[PDB]
């Protein structure tokens, strides 16, 4: 066995070791034990290889440094955290496979390296601790952008204007629900805290409340469902995207859409859902007439994927689902022919309206649409050739005997395959 | 300075929860 | 893979294409995909053989030249038409059997062949197209006549009256569901369109209005049912029966007899359904005094039905049921020896009230029952035959250890038997 | 196969035919079928023995002789159903084990014998034809004890009490659910209607009217159970008793005791049932200060069995509660030890009041009870022998393994046994 | 005559009615 | 003229879609 | 067989003699039979050994001679009932493991042989009979401190305080559900049995009262919660153990601890156990006031379990809960990586409040926590010792893939390999 | 003498009663 032992240890610092312990010993895979003091620590461990000893041996220095009221002692410990964090963030470099993420990465290292201030430190650390263990290079991204705009906002010479900008936009990701608001909220606060002028401070920080408006409304139409008053606020959150196109910070609509199109698709036939697809069209055209492509692509982009979720339930059937930039996949399983020539009757009946390029692909008891915008014919070529490749892939492994489960991850490895074919 | 210390621990504190947040539904 | 395009298209002409084409790509069992603008449309099949390829290149050619504003395009597509309808028409004849049916597809093409309208060319094809479809005949037979009456009542200088009986007609097809009704007035509406006589117009449209009567009245009573409403809407029927027996409209009064039965059956021990009963008997002797032999005797057939029916619910249990043009059977299992003589004695006592010319046979753990009515002595003593054989081929049957679903077949195959041994 | 043909007939007489043939085919294990018309019937039936067509020719004969106008052909009728009659009387004599049925059955051939009606001698053949039929010896003797009573009832000379008393003696023999008061009160009945004395009519027919004022009360008592009607009608059920008893019957006490016992089973730990174990003990010391010793004895049984079941169903255990004359047996089964020793207790606690001569025995996880009463010691010594053995065979039965309904078979062969070792 | 030729009758149908109780109830 | 038309064009689209009814259920 | 036949038997008599032979009759395995009469019991038996045989012959000569009106036949009975008393106990002494049961044993024959009383010495043979059958040496202890307590307080010449004593402390034991606490009250009612200070009887009186009141509080607050009258309770229970520490009665002070966590334990979350903790707390302060060692540590212990358990139930998983002497142990079994992170928050929170010796061990997906308190550090370091052997024990047990009822008895070999250490 | 007697025996049978309820939960 492995024993330590951590005199005149103050219960705060006490209530950090343990933790960073733990995680290196089931990291290792190592059974711990840990006993309580007033005052004292001590840990025993099965084993321990020396690499994660000496590891634990730095933590635990760093820690009664950084406790000492000696001023060299605590430079001693911003010195051991700093090393750890460099360590650690050079450990994410080969794990991380994204270059953004990669630069996210190497300035969160260099923010770390230029703080005066151990507990921002320490984040920084537990962001890094949790970016090694993480499963999603996009939670990667969302936890560096937290540790990158928590470094950038906490720094020595910050006015209280960033520090509100910060406070702002890790509410609004705190309260918010889907990931990709999470994503636009912070990178717009991450150039802010990078930067000095105090015009992009100004719009980034009403842009951030302005998302705060649509995600407050989103959960005030949301919780009172079913009432005149949701059927008032679905005008309002789209009076505010519009705005947001009249202003042209259209990434911010592009949150306002997505928010609606959630509203529609988790109450479907509602009068509610009746007032979001006629919203969806006049911010559309909103953002035709303010020439926003990716923006007016996307209103087009889920208005034609709401029609299908539609036909779907008005078939009754199986359907799978999933997106990417430019384009919208849906595969409709087990439909009947005379569904199928519904099917069928209802795209046209959907794509005479919208416009949009569209794809239809049938096989075995499998139908796969593919929708594609602002593309050129080449690039809509190439889409043609994997949506036609989509429903081969499905069909062959269906035929292959590939089960419900099976079929579900494919779309996942499938959707892959359409990112590395590009 | 002492504003902007607390509205500093709010931040950090606001970075531990939300790295909980990101993390507990891995 | 098989690739096609097609230039300045309109979306309807698009819609019928696509709908057209996957129908061909199905019948030879092979994968598609389709694309779509306004104004183009690519296609692309799995391997499609030559003779699929040029009915699809014929349909496309025929398409553009329907959509053509120039007369001699149109004259040509009539002539597209008019070949890939008759080819279809020929393809029908050997599928087909029931001699009538092979006379109204031979009809259908020949009043298309008429015709001045693509409209009408469409509907022949899709009539024919869902006959091809078709595994049931007397489908088919719904469809030919439905093809025909549009053909014969849309043609160039047809008068008003047919065009307001075929609506009439296809209006109550749109609303029933119960296909002999159907049957009778779509085959009333055809001999109405087929017809140039006044008097067989003025005739069909008020039966027509009279079928449609008992139709409503039917709705009313089932949607009301528990209700003196209900009670007034039986009356109606019933008086509406001795009307349809006084003018001699004998199809009309086979209507209202089977439209008391659905409710009788349907309302089992009901006051509704006892005075159902009653009026089958008052409309069996409103038949009896005016000699139509298939009207005046299919009232006792049901009302024997009824009686059968009241009893095995009285005994609990589950039953076989089929249909005949003179004659009905019944077939009971697993009955306890004292219900047997139970329904023994009750069918003896139905037959007693209702004069009707029967017989029962049992064997094993089986009952089955025949009745028979205006039949020869020769033609009950091969039904006397039939039935014991009947009986025989159940036994048989059950042990061969049959359940039910196979037995209703097994009664179809006999029943094709007794038409075939004749 | 084997056919018959049966011109000229009248519809009752045609219902009558069947019923017979049908039970003459099914008893002959073989398939048949029947056709019938106004005036006509025809049957038909598969590998049909010589004397079976011999006994239906004969039933035929017999029918249409009993059908025609003229008194010489109604007197063959005569002769040939008492000659059916008598064969089928016959054929039931070695059928039976016991005497009594024997003597019931000789004398109803006799009363049917002796007979001037047809109706009477139908339904007698009938009853032979149900006795046949039967499995238990004791519903023989139901069955035979109402044909007498019908043929004995029916005669020509008969006073016109003998029918009132037969009617209301089967007009409870109809509304009763328990086989024990129909003997009781057909067998009082039978006695009346064989005698010359007008004393018995009187006290039978007293008798029957209180027989059915006991039962109408129990109607009273359970429809509306819980009530304070039902609380009285306990004590007027208990006086009815008590006018029983005055009036020397034990036959009628029988009944009383009977039906409060099933209102005490019924109804476990109520305020009923705690009003009828009162009125039971009441009826009991009326019983014994009167010296009516058999139902004395009864009231004792049943006071004890209510007492057993009662501490049974306190415990919440299984038990099984066959019964026998002048003595009661009660089998407890999984009793937990604690429970065995209580029950034990108990046992002694309803005996210390209620003097019976009570034995138990234990073994395995099975208690065996047995109580008897007014038996000689030497009598009281075979029982305890009995008990013994019945633990015995119980337990090394549930040592073999016996099931729930094996065990409770095994208490109907031990019933048995315990006749046939006396 | 005319009440016991009733009573007879109701008798014998009351009979033919208990014997296929008693044989059903067995 | 016109009305005959709009009733053939009803006709038609009845029959199309009773052809369609009568084709769903076999 | 064998067979044993006793006469002038009164009814008390029989009831005595039975139930203690089926229990020598169940004890050696065998079946038997008892047959009852007023005045007489047979009893028979399967093949008994000659031993037991001589026990029954025994149990039946004391039991005629205790019935026997002469003094000298009573004196017979009172040395044959001492006879079987020292055999028993003999038996018993040899049985046993505990030394404090192994003293109770020989005081209690002791007791018996100083008594005048053949009701004492029955209830004596009968205490001392479920001893010989009991699992527990617990149980055997709480049967022996009854049987104590009935003996030392029904001794000729006795105040009549020891017999009102002795009372309100069985009436409390018939009253309670809570083994410790009976345990309780009946040392404090023997120990007063026993002495001969009036003081003490008082103080004890006081106390059983005191504990009685306790009890009739807890039933108040169980039955009757949510309510504010409940919500008082709590305080009066609290108040209570209050003046029970102020008056130093140091195990009725035990006993209201374990009262409110209880109460705190069968309703988590509630107001009322958020009032309990407060209590507890205002207790264990008052306890290290007062210098009540023991108690103010049972205090802590129960404030740290009770907050183990809710930190529990807010994780929502299985654990296995379990106790000794003057320390607590708590494990979890498939805790989420989170919820690890979460109670090593917790459990560090809750002792800087509580001030407790703490250990906690991780081993796979298993945590085992143990705490300690007033222990030198060397008993510290050896529970040290023995909570990593018990995570090495679970763990391998778990490895053995054993279910949590092994897993508690496996807690229970080792709390008992813990004792044996020691 | 009497109500001691009476005391005595009924601290007696509520021993049993309490013997029985400790052994009833083995």
């Amino acid at each position: 066995t492995v024993t330590f032992d951590i005199t005149n240890i103050d219960w705060e610092t006490a209530e950090w070791i343990m933790k960073h312990v733990y995680l290196i010993a089931k990291k290792e895979g190592t059974d711990v034990t840990f006993s309580f003091k007033e005052g004292e620590l001590q840990i025993t461990v099965k084993n321990l290889h020396e690499e994660a000893k000496r590891e634990i041996e730095k933590w635990i220095r760093a820690a009664q440094l950084a406790q000492d009221p000696d001023a060299e002692s605590k430079a001693e410990a911003r010195k051991i955290l700093n090393e750890l964090i460099t360590e650690k963030a050079e450990e994410l470099r080969e794990k991380t496979k994204d270059e953004e993420v990669r630069e996210l990465a190497r300035e969160a290292a260099r923010l770390a390296l230029e703080s005066d201030d151990i507990e921002v430190q320490r984040v920084v650390l537990k962001a890094l601790l949790a970016a090694l263990k993480s499963k999603d290079e996009e939670v990667i991204r969302l936890l560096l952008l937290a540790a990158v705009l928590a470094a950038a906002a906490a720094r020595s010479g910050s006015p209280e204007e960033k520090l509100e900008i910060a406070k702002k936009a890790l509410e609004l990701a705190m309260k918010s629900k889907d990931e990709e608001v999470i994503r636009l909220a912070l990178l717009a606060a991450v150039l802010a805290a990078r930067s000095d002028d105090e015009e992009v401070l100004k719009k980034v920080k009403e842009a951030l409340e302005k998302m705060e408006r649509i995600m407050d409304l989103e959960d005030v139409a949301r919780e009172k469902s079913g009432s005149a008053e949701a059927s008032q606020a679905v005008k309002e959150i789209a009076d505010i995207a519009e705005e947001a196109l009249r202003e042209g910070l259209c990434e911010v609509a592009r949150v306002a859409l997505k928010r609606l199109f959630k509203l529609a698709k988790d109450y479907p036939g509602s009068d509610v859902a009746s007032l979001a697809k006629k919203a969806l069209e006049k911010i559309a055209e909103t953002a035709l007439r303010n020439g926003c492509k990716e923006t007016a692509e996307l209103a087009k982009l889920l208005l034609f994927l709401l029609l299908i979720i539609e036909v779907v339930l008005k078939m009754g059937v199986r359907m799978l689902t999933h997106r990417g930039g430019n384009a919208v996949i849906v595969v409709i399983e087990g439909l009947h022919p005379s569904q199928i020539v519904q099917l069928m009757q209802d795209v046209i009946k959907a794509a005479k309206k919208l416009g949009v390029t569209v794809t239809i692909t049938v096989s075995g008891d499998i139908v796969v649409i593919m929708v594609v915008v602002g593309a050129s014919d080449e690039e809509q070529e190439e889409a043609r050739r994997l949506v036609q490749e989509i429903a081969r892939a499905l069909q062959e492994a269906k035929r292959k005997g590939a089960n419900e489960e099976q079929l579900e991850q494919l779309l996942r490895e499938l959707l892959e395959r359409a990112e590395r074919e590009g | 300075e002492e504003r902007k210390k607390e509205l500093a621990k709010e931040v950090i504190e606001t970075a531990k929860k939300l790295i909980e947040k990101l993390a507990k539904e891995e």
